[PDB]
């Protein structure tokens, strides 16, 4: 279930830029947020 | 049965086992795996380590690898703190026989004394037993090489190859399948490294996470040679055995 | 054995010889009899040397324990107090003779203890077999309120009087200068009467002058434990 | 549950019994004020006024442990006398093994460890009092060490206890920031005692008479306690300003 | 005197008293003239006790070169300090090189010399040491392009810099990087890239506290 | 006088580990963040002092004590239990060594005796275990520089760089990336000031920071030199005023 959290964060950074594409810079930012959300709470 | 009563060491369970003892080996199984191997030309001892941190120095410190005397060399599997008193007490008793009789102590004299120490906490007093797995590798002329295993019990059992700690049933299966009646020293080193590789979740099996100490008379140039091997030499052994 | 010390305005200085004799035969040519209590407090032993090193090590351990536990350097009386109680407990069994000398933030103090258990206080104190000969020097040429230089020359002549008189006193002189507010200055081999004289004939025995029955090789290097 | 009554660690890893030792400290509700001056130490503690059937002179929260040494205790009074005898015994035995006046920093270490031994023992209970030791040290001068009942000790510029301690600590905190010094001017110890009374009344908001307070005084090579006439004399000069 | 700090303070007051030429000759005398003791690697003097006050005199010389018009020779004096790093402070040009650019902020300096000291010396004193520490003056590189009013080459660098600066070197350093990134698109009249860079900078600013020179901005 | 089971050391966790160890590490996990680093030419240890009341004096509370000045010490654990442990550690180090060998105790032997003190609290019933986490940093002539970490569980392990406290999880990663084996004592002091600052950034000055290092033998710290052979104290505590001098240059 936590794998889909990366899928949600993959589109989270793309939503702030209003971009429908995901480049290599978004994958590094998506995994960094999930590792913090998994350890929190 | 219905209620679980664990209070005092005198209280006995309907299963006949003290509930304080139920967690003795389960705490040892929670620690690293220590596998002793008794061969014809010597005894090979190999054990891993519980600490997973890289900043810790594993070269100059041996957690599970200790030396009681020039002959008997054991391996402590269990709580490291609670075993520190029984180890020094073993060294005191080992010197007591050497002081009075002016002779090196065999394995049986040392095990019988350390056996009553474990029972001393469970028999009298409201103290707790300290769970420790002792793997005794000694030297004897009468019986040859001797290998024993002491649980937090007060009894001893002879074993050709013993495995304690994590993956006890998993590592013992690998030992009985590859066991050889000849059992050379170099073969005992390979069976020790290949067994710890499958039990440990780490597939790389780095040299610093293993304790390699071999008691053997079959060393180079046909002589009796005893050494405590540093991790620097362990890395070269993992390459020769095909682990790395 | 002669132990002499003298106070002054800025502290106290103590001196002792290097000659330690056991019985009629001289044991050591140069042996330091001055043992440390605290960095600023020194004590020199007389009489039985073993009882000196045994008591100073045991009592000095708790005194060094008292220094760091209290975050303050102990006084001079502290070294004397636990030293006097240790000798009185055995009712004069330990024959250790010590001189308590040191500096503390309070001032300069000098004390002497005996095997019988009685302490003493005074400006200058002597101890040892040469205490009878060394006391006479301090009763004549001494003057009140000596300087740092005048206290060193007086302590040197006090030990020198026992060198040519007392049989147990001789060899070199070890002077330890202790000044309040500054570092303790210990002078090793201060007063040297003479050195080792060369013999009239050199003695050198070549190889082969002594017969050898058997020869064995003992290896002191690392040996196999098995 | 049982985790509160056990001496060993709790499920939170924090002992509740150590916290319960401070519950008895507020029973008397005494506000103590002690400051560190230049050459002297002024200690003022509230003296509860009972009915006419009791002697207010015999009631005191300040006891003399040794020469120049004094202690004020805020907490259970019957538990204080048991702790007072322990400090007096260690004071005389210290001089027999050494021979110099026992400093306050070391006296705070001995009583903290002995009170801490009670925390480790399963029979002896910890002391539920507050140990505040005051004296004039030779090298360090005036010093105040407040020993916690669990064996912790640290020095304070101005100590405060009771439920109103927040009024005393804050009012004396800004006073030390203006002068930027922990000491107090007017080296003469007569007016230093009067300086602590004015700061205590303004912080508590209530002027207390000679029978509502007790004033300890620690001087060089002397220790005493002001009587009813001496405390009343202090309020006379304070009234004129 | 015969002291590195005595002759330095003596020549400090000689600027207004007589002339600035006499002050520069004293600072240069503490380098090449005499001053030989023990052994070290410097290139002017030899001692381990003279290394501290000689780098301070360089800050006084570099300040006089920019004011009096000698700054043209100063740009080549900075890379010559690499030989001093083999002894003084065990490399670590941050005590020297970072303070040399700091003098350009207090005393106005031309944009040609300010940028040249960042382009020519871009690899600081060593190959291995600056792999981790390259981010120190890399932020001030894009800062000088603001006064240059050229946002082309400055923005082209940041695009490649943001990839390697995310949790690979210094985590709070991005707060200053994304802060200056908003100023690039600010003069370009781009609201989308300016709001996105400032929001990510303020959100990440909650995990650290900068001494008043960032949060205030 | 013995009352029933009062020596009972029965408490155990279902996982098999001692429950007193987990509750001891939990309290230290919330405590103030300490650290230490063993470099090539020296060893540095640093910790943040306790504020509590604003009128408290920092000179009274000392989080770095002195056993014998071949070894430094720092603790992020129990405050009161440190004073009792040091008092017992010295008496054991003096009786078992100084009353025999009459010298400075070695590092390997001293750490083994401190581990027994924490064990005797766990072995003897009715007494709670020591909740102190000790960092023992010393320099000898055999092993050279040695940095040991004594956990409240009673076991010790060597560490190149380690930290204990609230930010111990974050500082463990910081010491891996920022610090390397090739860095010397001067390089480790700057890292110790940056790592400790990242824990509590409220006050970074030297008043709330206690810094001490073990360097080369200093003849001035011993107070007397009569013997050129005797080595001076290797442990030197830095003054808070000296700490602020390195903060301005950092």
């Amino acid at each position: 279930a936590d794998v889909k959290g990366v899928c949600t964060e993959a589109g989270m950074y793309a939503l702030r830029e209003r971009r429908i594409h995901v480049t290599q810079e978004d994958f590094e930012l998506a995994v960094g947020k999930v590792m913090n959300k998994n350890q929190e709470t | 049965g219905s209620r679980r009563y664990d209070s005092r060491t005198t209280i006995f369970s309907p299963e006949g086992r003290l509930y304080q003892v139920e967690y003795a080996l389960e705490s040892i199984s929670h620690a690293g795996t220590a596998i002793g191997i008794m061969a014809s030309d010597g005894i090979v001892l190999a054990a891993e380590r519980k600490v997973t941190s890289t900043l810790l120095e594993q070269d100059t410190s041996t957690e599970k690898l200790y030396k009681l005397n020039d002959k008997i060399a054991v391996a402590v599997a269990g709580l490291t703190a609670d075993a520190e008193i029984l180890i020094n007490t073993a060294r005191i008793h080992a010197q007591n026989y050497l002081k009075t009789y002016n002779e090196d102590i065999p394995v049986e004299i040392l095990v019988r004394r350390l056996s009553d120490i474990k029972q001393g906490y469970t028999q009298h007093g409201g103290l707790r037993p300290f769970g420790v797995s002792f793997i005794y590798a000694g030297y004897d002329d009468r019986y040859g090489y001797q290998l024993y295993t002491s649980n937090p019990s007060g009894n001893y059992t002879g074993w050709k190859a013993i495995s304690v700690g994590a993956n006890t049933s998993a590592a013992q299966t690998l030992l009985q399948m590859d066991y050889k009646d000849d059992m050379k020293v170099d073969d005992a080193i390979e069976l020790a490294l290949k067994t710890l590789s499958k039990t440990t979740d780490s597939s790389a099996l780095t040299y610093d996470r293993l304790e390699f100490a071999t008691i053997r008379k079959g060393a180079n140039d046909g002589e009796v040679y005893q050494k405590i091997f540093k991790p620097q030499e362990i890395k070269d052994i993992l390459v020769k055995t095909g682990i790395t | 054995t002669t132990i002499v010390g003298v106070k002054f305005n800025n502290g106290v200085v103590i001196a002792a010889d290097t000659r330690s004799t056991q019985g009629p035969i001289v044991a050591d040519k140069n042996c330091a009899k001055l043992h440390r209590i605290s960095p600023k407090i020194w004590c020199a032993g007389a009489g039985t040397a073993a009882d000196t090193e045994a008591v100073t090590q045991l009592i000095g351990s708790n005194i060094e324990l008292h220094s760091l536990y209290t975050s303050r350097e102990p006084r001079v009386v502290s070294a004397l107090q636990m030293l006097k109680q240790h000798l009185f407990k055995y009712q004069g069994h330990i024959g250790a003779y010590l001189i308590v000398a040191g500096v503390d933030p309070t001032g300069s103090h000098l004390f002497s203890i005996h095997a019988h258990g009685s302490t003493d206080v005074g400006y200058y104190l002597s101890l040892g077999s040469g205490s009878l000969a060394a006391m006479a020097v301090l009763e004549s040429h001494w003057k009140q309120d000596l300087t740092k230089e005048e206290a060193i020359k007086l302590a040197s002549d006090a030990i020198q009087a026992g060198i040519w008189n007392d049989l147990g006193s001789g060899s070199n002189v070890d002077v330890c200068v202790m000044e309040i507010g500054k570092d303790a200055e210990y002078l090793r081999n201060y007063l040297t009467p003479n050195v080792r004289e060369e013999k009239q004939k050199s003695y050198k025995f070549p190889r082969g002058t002594t017969a050898v029955l058997k020869e064995s090789i003992v290896n002191i290097c690392d040996i196999q434990e098995e | 549950g049982y985790d509160r009554h056990i001496t060993i660690f709790s499920p939170e890893g924090r002992l509740y019994q150590v916290e319960y030792a401070f519950k008895a400290t507020n029973q008397t509700n005494i506000n103590s004020l002690a400051v560190r001056g230049k050459d002297c130490t002024v200690v003022i503690s509230q003296k509860k006024v009972p009915d006419k059937l009791l002697d207010p002179t015999t009631v005191s929260y300040i006891f003399c442990i040794s020469r120049t040494i004094g202690m004020v205790v805020n907490g259970p009074i019957p538990d204080a006398r048991n702790a007072a005898l322990r400090a007096k015994a260690e004071a005389a035995e210290f001089r027999y093994k050494y021979g110099y006046d026992m400093p306050c920093d070391v006296l705070a270490k001995r009583m903290a460890n002995l009170s801490q031994i009670y925390t480790q023992r399963a029979y002896m209970r910890p002391l539920g009092v507050i140990l505040t030791f005051v004296s004039v040290d030779e090298e360090l001068g005036p010093s105040i060490y407040k020993t916690d009942p669990a064996g912790y000790y640290v020095g304070y510029k101005a100590t405060a206890t009771g439920p109103k301690q927040q009024e005393i600590t804050t009012n004396l905190e800004n006073h030390f920031k203006k002068s930027k010094i922990d000491h107090i001017n007017e080296e003469s110890w007569e007016k230093v005692v009067e300086f602590a009374i004015t700061h205590m009344i303004d912080a508590l908001g209530t002027e207390f008479s000679k029978n509502d307070l007790e004033v300890g005084v620690a001087t060089k090579d002397k220790f005493f306690t002001l009587s009813a006439e001496n405390i009343e004399e202090r309020l006379v000069a304070i009234a004129e300003q | 005197m015969s002291l590195p700090g005595s002759k330095l303070e003596e020549a400090r007051r000689l600027v207004n008293e007589k002339q600035y030429n006499e002050a520069e000759q004293v600072y240069l005398s503490l380098l090449d003239k005499d001053s030989s003791q023990s052994s070290a690697a410097a290139g002017a003097s030899v001692d381990d006790k003279r290394r501290n006050e000689q780098e301070t005199s360089i800050l006084e010389l570099g300040q006089l070169y920019v004011t009096m018009g000698a700054k043209d020779k100063l740009r080549e004096f900075i890379p010559h300090s690499t030989e001093y790093m083999m002894q003084f402070a065990k490399s670590k040009t941050v005590k020297v090189l970072k303070t040399l650019i700091e003098k350009f902020e207090q005393v106005p300096d031309s944009l040609d010399d300010q940028i040249f000291v960042c382009e020519k010396s871009i690899e600081f004193a060593k190959r291995e040491k600056r792999v981790f520490l390259k981010h120190s003056l890399s932020i001030k590189l894009a800062t000088l392009h603001y006064q240059k009013k050229q946002y082309k080459d400055s923005l082209a660098l940041i695009n490649d810099l943001l990839r390697e600066f995310k949790k690979l070197d210094d985590k709070p350093s991005l707060v200053d990087v994304h802060l200056l990134e908003s100023k690039v698109y600010h003069k370009l009249r781009n609201l989308a890239k300016s709001k996105a860079s400032l929001t990510a900078a303020r959100t990440a600013a909650n995990s650290i506290y900068c001494p008043t020179q960032t949060v205030a901005e | 006088m013995t009352d029933r089971y009062s020596f009972s050391l029965t408490t155990f966790s279902p996982s098999g580990k001692l429950g007193q160890i987990d509750y001891a590490l939990t309290a230290v996990k919330q405590g103030v963040t300490s650290l230490g680093i063993k470099a090539t030419n020296g060893v540095v240890i640093a910790t943040e002092k306790k504020s509590s009341s604003p009128l408290a004096m920092s000179e009274t509370l000392s989080k770095v004590s002195l056993l014998t000045p071949d070894i430094g010490a720092v603790y992020s654990g129990m405050g009161p239990d440190y004073r009792v442990l040091v008092d017992k550690s010295r008496k054991v180090a003096h009786t078992s060594y100084k009353r025999i060998y009459g010298e400075y105790p070695p590092t390997k032997l001293l750490v083994s005796e401190v581990a027994k003190i924490m064990q005797e609290a766990t072995q003897s019933g009715g007494v709670r275990p020591f909740g102190v986490s000790l960092l023992i940093a010393g320099h000898d002539e055999f092993n050279g520089f040695s940095l040991y970490q004594v956990d409240p569980s009673g076991s010790y392990f060597p560490w190149k760089a380690t930290a204990i406290g609230k930010g111990s999880v974050a500082a463990k990663t910081f010491l891996e990336k920022r610090w390397n084996d090739e860095l010397e004592l001067e390089d480790a002091i700057h890292i110790a000031l940056l790592t400790l600052k990242e824990s509590v950034e409220g006050e970074f000055n030297g008043d709330t920071i206690e810094l001490a290092i073990i360097g080369d033998e200093n003849p001035d710290l011993l107070g007397y030199t009569g013997i050129p052979t005797d080595k001076g104290p290797r442990f030197r505590k830095l003054t808070s005023q000296e700490i602020n001098d390195r903060l301005e240059a950092l």
